[PDB]
RNA sequence: AUAGAUGAGUUUGGUGAUGGCUCUGAUUGAACACU
RNA sequence: AAGGUCAUGGCUUAACAAGCCAAUAAUUCUCUUAGUCGAAGCUGAAAAGGCUGAUCGACCACAUUGGGAAUGAAAAAAUCCCAAGGCAAAUAGGUACAGCAGUGAGGAAUCUUGGUCAAUGGGCCCACGCCUGAACUGGUAACUUGGAGGAAUGAGACGUCGAUUUAUCGAGUAAAAUUCUGUAUACAUAUUGAUAAUGACAAUAUGUACAUUUGUCUUGACUAAUUACGUGCCAGCAGUCGCGGCAAUACGUAAGAGACUAGUGUUAAUCAUCAUAAAUAGGUUUAAAGGGUACUCAGACGGAAAAAUUCGCCCAAAUAUAGGGGACAAUUUUUCUAGAGUUUUAUGUAAGAAGGUCGUACUCUAGAGUGGAGAGAUAAAAUUCUGUGAUACCUAGGGGACGGGUAAAGGCGAAGGCAAUCUUUUAUGUAAAAACUGACGUCGAAGGACGAAGGCAAAGGGAACAAAAAGGAUUAGAUACCCCAGUAGUCUUUGCAGACAAUUAUGAAUGCCAUAGGUUAGAUUUUUAAUUUAGUCUAUAAAUGAAAGUGUAAGCAUUUCACCUCAAGAGUAAGGCGGCAACGCAGGAACUGAAAUCACUAGACCGUUUCUGACACCAGCAAU
RNA sequence: CGCGGCUCUGAUUAGUGUUAAGUCGAAAUACGGUUCGUGUAGUGGAAGUUGCACGGGACUUAUCAAUGUUGAACAAUACGA
RNA sequence: AAUAUUUAUGU
């Protein structure tokens, strides 16, 4: 659901907080597509699935793991490697905005003008190095991404 | 909070950008500090990012949700498991002084476990019984026991040779007019004597005030 | 306050200010015409000292109020039709309206020179 | 809530509470106990 | 409709907050006073 | 089952069945207030913005108030029928200006008792035409808006005035004067509103002609703009803070300056300011605000991997026909085990309850006890106990409640709270291993239950303590603090009562974030000492906070319930509910203010701690 | 005609607001000179004060009778503040 | 080591 959402996003707050180069997150479909989408944004350095501990660091992407069945679907995890540059996390912030108290949707005529920095909606328009994802039917894209393919969609969290 | 805000890993970037633009408007830049130009190319290093550390033995397979992951390590050895075993067979080896400070550190290019104890370059100790040890029990595929006896025995008889020496040596020097010093039980001996006597006179100068102090407690007041 | 407690109306209005003049913001009137009741001196609060010039007034309405007499000298007295506007003397207590001094019986101050509108005061006339 | 201001708050009910045994047999006759 | 988001005075020995009040902007089917 | 209906529906009927809607107010009742809505008006940068509900359009209701029906295609009437009061009327049986103009009244406040049906619209009419207080036009009111309301030149009239350094600074290009224009407007002509014909009144175009007022507020700061004189906490000013007490930039005059202008200020109101009721978008440790507690109906929220349906969500609208996309969402289905539970007697443990007991002291009685004048109280005393033999030291019985050590930053329960002991009885919780169920979970308005001490009620108990009442002291007085005594009450049983600094000044729960030193109950191990699960407590990192500080949270997030919206009045009033009562729940407004309020900082003070100097004191001598 | 509601008024009476200059005490803030407050029940001209339980928004304000050691002689070309 | 008299007022 999208509780599993908002624990993530505070998670990965917490965890650039205490610089820490690796980090865990339960292995739910929902977490996998938006952890996809951070690493394509860049954002993010790793995804990898695991067990209660983390593969090898030197052969991280090469780590090869093990089926998911389910006898160890109980203990899987997803491992992503977190990023700092310049004395500063990468990933600062990831404010959410579609909470389980309410799920928020936005229209394709709203993305185009959250996309240039004006308010629509329960949404404010964003600024230098913010981020923007949202849930579509092509996937959890980028506000630019879904902007390019004409579509919209539930807004899942904010990127700073 | 308290702590101050410590900018030195951005000299370079702030010294940098400090010497782009001029203050008065018009002018060109002076020329930087002589810095600039020596680390330009020499940036910092990723301080602050707590890593995976290196597992020094097979963490627990059966935690579900385990905790001190971004936590060093102890450092075991197969002979830290001998080491227990022989130093506490022979207590009284550890007595004997052995020298840990390195030299330049290269004692261990010259130590080839498959040839005897003795080696180059570091002294007979419960060490080298322990590396033999190990050797045959990995090489020769012996087992604990049958190992330790060997690399123990040999042990032995090179330490009676060390004892035989000291006796016959000095024997042998008196029979050509050799004389020595104080040996070791009499300059053992005196000192416990100057020891003994600063306690005499402690015992003394106490009985002194205990027998005093009885004195006083009693009620001698009034004479009669 | 979560979404369930301002579904069931937990968004109340702010409790109401006290006004001014109540007796004109009640009704919505930028004046009023009354009688004076009675005219007489309220004393100032602790900081100031001196005697203000204050009237008992029945406004039309019924009710009973203390304006304030701007100006210096009045023509009003007992049984009096003066007309009463908002405002408040701020070292007075109670007094929490005005009288204008163009009003039907208050006449205007006949030597005054500065702000003759704040005071109902004809000019001079004496080049005209 | 300071002491102080809690001594505010003690001052008004102990003679409220004062007021009613003085009244107690007035709103008795009265019937309004 | 992509330019549209602003403050000020006043509590304290003093500082920083909390919090009201008033002012600055626009207006009325308005009234009154001087014109 | 039958009729009816285009069709559908107890729409209608017969015969059976006992259902249907709702459970958190469906339904009904009382009170207060209101015509409703629209970018229609005003306002904001903005919010499904806020306010208003004038002129404009749509809708509803009404025509003195109340009670009613018919006619008609259709009530859609300022009609009609009945009653009452006002006016009028008498043998009458009318009238109600919320139709236009107008009068009186009320009020701070809002117009002419005009012309015409020429235009537009409607009614009657074969036609012509008649009628139209709708409507079109003229009048009144700076109420509002728009426009006009004058431009250029203007140097020594070697004049005038105002200040004041008596020679400097202004009035001042200002004026006069000169040169042009002809704006509002007046007059004249033409066209036009209208055409088949009809012009009430006016607009437009052209021509000629005319150069006509200032007014008001402000001037300490906010807030643009100064002196002089007068007044002297007086008179007065004031939107906020404030000013005035004999040399006032704040009051009243004079002049100057700043600004708007046929308007200018003031008062009243609305929006914004104000994230100042926060859906977007707040907060509740110490500042307004976490409920006494958590079991729990309703209701919100809540796993993993697939599938069906909805086509929710999106393209995406115009309240969009028909489709597409499948991540997510809703109902449902099949599987999974990380959440939540069950079994395997855990250990440990002052949760709770029942029936019994133990002991240290106290208290009463007895012995014809020993002893023979004091004891007890307090800073000191008094009241008081004692020769009817006290206190003190014993023996033997009776009677009540209390719980020493162990004991700790310790533990146990939802909280309140729970500490001698034996037996009986009771729900959770914790550790390790396997096994099992397979999302069965969290929060939770209300209802119900529990809820300290004190208190009410009934029946017991009554040693000790002790409100009250009373006495003795202290004291200027002493209800009081101290003392001799002492009743309710504390205790048992059965009910009521429900208020607490019921506290971690911090609701419960879930996910998550770096270390260190102790400590509690377990587990594992090379059980010496190290790992580890669940608690608790100190000190820190990142971070957070107004700061104090917190840092297993007062951090990052999330879910849910309760509560708060300046102070004071006030947790008060009135009505209501609960209770035997005491009181409890719930809960305003008027009047009055510009401040209330929190944390910290440096001082000062303390019948505050510890030091340091001084004939400050002690001691001695001398003196008053 | 009765019952109930609402509005106005009411001899008499209560509370509260405001008002530098008044009278009586000294309750609170320091250990405030009896620790202060919470609840409950009494009591006194008034502030107050008493019983019982609770809270710290008061005692973490805490700072040695463990009194502090011949921890392997001396001498050499070793050693050399 | 468990001491304890009395101390009001200040436009
Ligand atoms: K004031
Ligand atoms: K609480
Ligand atoms: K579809
Ligand atoms: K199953
Ligand atoms: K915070
Ligand atoms: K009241
Ligand atoms: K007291
Ligand atoms: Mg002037
Ligand atoms: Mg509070
Ligand atoms: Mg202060
Ligand atoms: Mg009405
Ligand atoms: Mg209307
Ligand atoms: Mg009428
Ligand atoms: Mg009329
Ligand atoms: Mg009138
Ligand atoms: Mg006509
Ligand atoms: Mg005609
Ligand atoms: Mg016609
Ligand atoms: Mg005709
Ligand atoms: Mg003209
Ligand atoms: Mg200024
Ligand atoms: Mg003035
Ligand atoms: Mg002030
Ligand atoms: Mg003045
Ligand atoms: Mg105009
Ligand atoms: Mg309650
Ligand atoms: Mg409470
Ligand atoms: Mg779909
Ligand atoms: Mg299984
Ligand atoms: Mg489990
Ligand atoms: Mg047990
Ligand atoms: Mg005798
Ligand atoms: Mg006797
Ligand atoms: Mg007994
Ligand atoms: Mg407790
Ligand atoms: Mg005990
Ligand atoms: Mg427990
Ligand atoms: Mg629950
Ligand atoms: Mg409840
Ligand atoms: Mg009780
Ligand atoms: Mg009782
Ligand atoms: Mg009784
Ligand atoms: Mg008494
Ligand atoms: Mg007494
Ligand atoms: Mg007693
Ligand atoms: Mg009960
Ligand atoms: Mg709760
Ligand atoms: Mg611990
Ligand atoms: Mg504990
Ligand atoms: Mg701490
Ligand atoms: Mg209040
Ligand atoms: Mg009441
Ligand atoms: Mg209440
Ligand atoms: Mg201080
Ligand atoms: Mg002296
Ligand atoms: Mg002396
Ligand atoms: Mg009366
Ligand atoms: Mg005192
Ligand atoms: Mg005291
Ligand atoms: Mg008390
Ligand atoms: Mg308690
Ligand atoms: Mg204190
Ligand atoms: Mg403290
Ligand atoms: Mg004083």
């Amino acid at each position: 659901g999208i509780q599993q959402i908002t624990n993530m996003c505070s998670h990965l707050q917490n965890a650039s907080r205490a610089r820490l180069g690796l980090t865990s997150l339960p292995n739910t479909k929902y977490n996998l597509a938006l952890a996809l989408a951070l690493h394509r944004a860049g954002f993010i350095s790793s995804i990898t699935r695991g067990g209660p501990h983390p593969p090898t660091p030197e052969a991280l992407m090469t780590y090869e793991p093990e089926p998911v069945t389910s006898a160890n679907v109980a203990t899987r995890r997803l491992w992503v490697g977190l990023k700092y540059w310049n004395e500063e996390p990468v990933l600062k912030e990831l404010k959410p905005i579609s909470k389980p108290s309410r799920l928020v949707t936005a229209s394709l005529e709203q993305l185009n003008r959250v996309a240039r920095g004006f308010p629509a909606g329960y949404m404010k328009g964003l600024q230098l190095g913010e981020c923007l994802f949202v849930n579509t039917d092509r996937g959890v894209l980028e506000v630019r991404e879904a902007v390019e393919r004409k579509v919209g969609g539930l807004v899942l969290c904010k990127v700073k | 909070g308290k702590g101050r805000i410590f900018q030195a890993a951005k000299v370079y970037q702030r010294a940098s950008e400090a010497a782009a633009t001029n203050i008065v408007s018009g002018l060109p830049p002076r020329n930087p500090p002589l810095w600039l130009k020596a680390i330009e190319s020499i940036p910092p290093a990723e301080i602050n990012t707590r890593p995976y550390p290196i597992q020094h033995s097979p963490p627990n397979p059966r935690a579900r949700k385990p905790r001190n992951l971004f936590r060093p390590t102890k450092i075991v050895y197969p002979e830290d498991e001998l080491r227990r075993d022989f130093y506490r067979d022979h207590p009284w080896e550890l007595a004997r002084p052995r020298m840990i400070i390195e030299l330049d550190g290269k004692d261990a290019r010259f130590l080839d476990w498959s040839k005897g104890l003795r080696q180059r370059g570091i002294p007979l100790s419960g060490e080298s019984v322990v590396q033999r040890q190990l050797w045959l029990m990995e090489n020769q595929g012996m087992t604990k026991q049958e190992a330790y006896d060997k690399a123990r025995h040999e042990f032995y008889k090179l330490r009676q040779l060390e004892q035989m020496e000291r006796r016959i040596a000095v024997e042998e020097a008196r029979m050509v007019g050799g004389y020595f010093g104080k040996d070791l039980l009499t300059v053992g001996m005196e000192l416990e004597n100057k020891t003994y006597e600063s306690w005499k006179k402690w015992a003394t100068t106490e009985i002194a005030r205990q027998e005093s102090a009885r004195a006083s407690m009693y009620t001698n007041v009034v004479d009669n | 306050a979560t979404l369930n407690q301002v579904m069931r109306g937990c968004r109340k209005p702010q409790r109401a200010r006290h006004a001014v003049s109540p007796a004109l913001s009640s009704i919505k009137s930028p004046a009023l015409k009354g009688v004076c009741v009675k005219v007489g001196i309220t004393r100032p609060k602790k900081p100031n000292s001196g005697e203000r010039k204050t009237a008992r007034v029945r406004l039309s309405t019924g009710k009973v109020i203390t304006a304030y007499i701007p100006g210096e000298g009045h023509n009003i007295s007992q049984h009096s039709v003066v007309l009463v506007r908002g405002g408040r003397a701020q070292d007075c207590p109670g007094v929490r309206y005005h009288l204008v001094r163009g009003a039907l019986d208050l006449a205007g101050v006949a030597t005054r020179m500065s702000s003759r509108s704040k005071y109902g005061t004809k000019k001079p006339k004496k080049a005209s | 809530i300071s002491v102080r201001r809690q001594k505010k708050l003690k001052i008004k009910k102990k003679k409220y509470k004062k007021l009613m045994r003085r009244t107690r047999n007035e709103r008795r006759k009265q019937d309004r106990l």
